[PDB]
């Protein structure tokens, strides 16, 4: 199942699902970067590659492993380059996402759990890529490292939305 | 959110009719908007669905090729879009609201919110 997590903010899955709706309305983030989500040099490359650019971004993270880090990795990604939200793709079914979750909620940051695998068509990620397209999206950063299944994806992404593609 | 179907009615075999569907409320609520319908004795399947923008749109395996749906978000209005009309497509239409990232665009249960169905007949 897939999980989007935002950091906290000044200002139930459907309330939850509105809050990120409304987060991606305002950021409109020009850049998605498509990464394997194991090493975190792989992230920081397609990082630069979208600082260079003037780009704010959206991480999405194809092949997450949870590991024993409690997603605190991801929160140190939010420090690091301040990505406006993450997806990152995982191998647990949605019940158990959402308890894994807990331990980031727990630190304010906001996270949502949606079901779906990411070989799989799934029409939420749909919602997101069009709703990132509809608010300005210009460009998929393939960080180095993923598989051709994510490659072939994301290609057929950028064609589908109308976005650059950088590797 | 509020939604009311109209353009049903009797039309011959091969002919054509086109739904439509005006909607209220916005657009996170109405993000998804989708065509279900159901025959006497049958349950209410999955016809056609579009979201916002329409770069995503889903077809029943038995109406695509035949049916196009599409959305008029200032008015935000779906139409449906139904040629080559078969008697099997005899039923009652319904227009139903999945709220954006409502999971499955084919499963009635994500959506929320229905209108009230228009006959559609093809004898």
């Amino acid at each position: 199942a897939f999980l989007i997590v935002k950091g906290p903010s000044e200002k139930r899955n459907h309330e939850k699902a509105e809050r990120f709706f409304e987060l991606l309305v305002r950021e409109g983030v020009e850049a998605i970067i498509i990464a394997r989500g194991v090493s975190e040099r792989e992230i920081e490359q397609a990082a630069k590659l979208a600082r260079e650019k003037g780009f704010e971004a959206l991480a999405f993270l194809a092949e997450y492993e949870r590991r024993d880090r409690q997603f605190d990795d991801i929160i140190e990604y939010f420090e690091r380059y301040g990505f406006k939200a993450v997806i990152v793709a995982t191998g647990l079914d949605e019940k158990e996402l959402k308890q894994a979750a807990q331990k980031i909620e727990e630190k304010g940051f906001k996270a949502l759990a949606f079901s779906g695998r990411i070989d799989q068509e799934n029409h939420n990620i749909n919602d997101i890529f069009e709703l990132l397209q509809r608010q300005g999206l210009r460009a998929i950063i393939a960080a180095t490292g993923l598989s051709e299944r994510e490659l072939s994806w994301a290609q057929r992404a950028a064609q589908q939305y109308g976005l650059d593609i950088i590797f | 959110v509020q939604l009311q179907e109209s353009g049903g009615g009797l039309v011959q075999a091969g002919g054509s009719l086109r739904l439509s569907c005006a909607a209220s409320g916005g657009t996170f609520s109405t993000y998804g908007m989708g065509w279900f319908r159901q025959a006497p004795g049958k349950e209410r399947e999955f016809v056609a669905a579009s979201s916002w923008t329409g770069a995503n749109t889903y077809y029943a395996d038995s109406v695509r090729g035949r049916f196009t749906i599409s959305r008029d978000n200032a008015k935000n209005t779906v139409y449906l879009e139904m040629n080559s009309l078969k008697p099997e497509d005899t039923a009652v239409y319904y227009c139903a609201a999945r709220r954006w990232l409502g999971g499955s665009y084919f499963d009635p249960g994500n959506y929320d919110f229905w209108g009230q169905g228009t006959q559609v007949t093809v004898s």
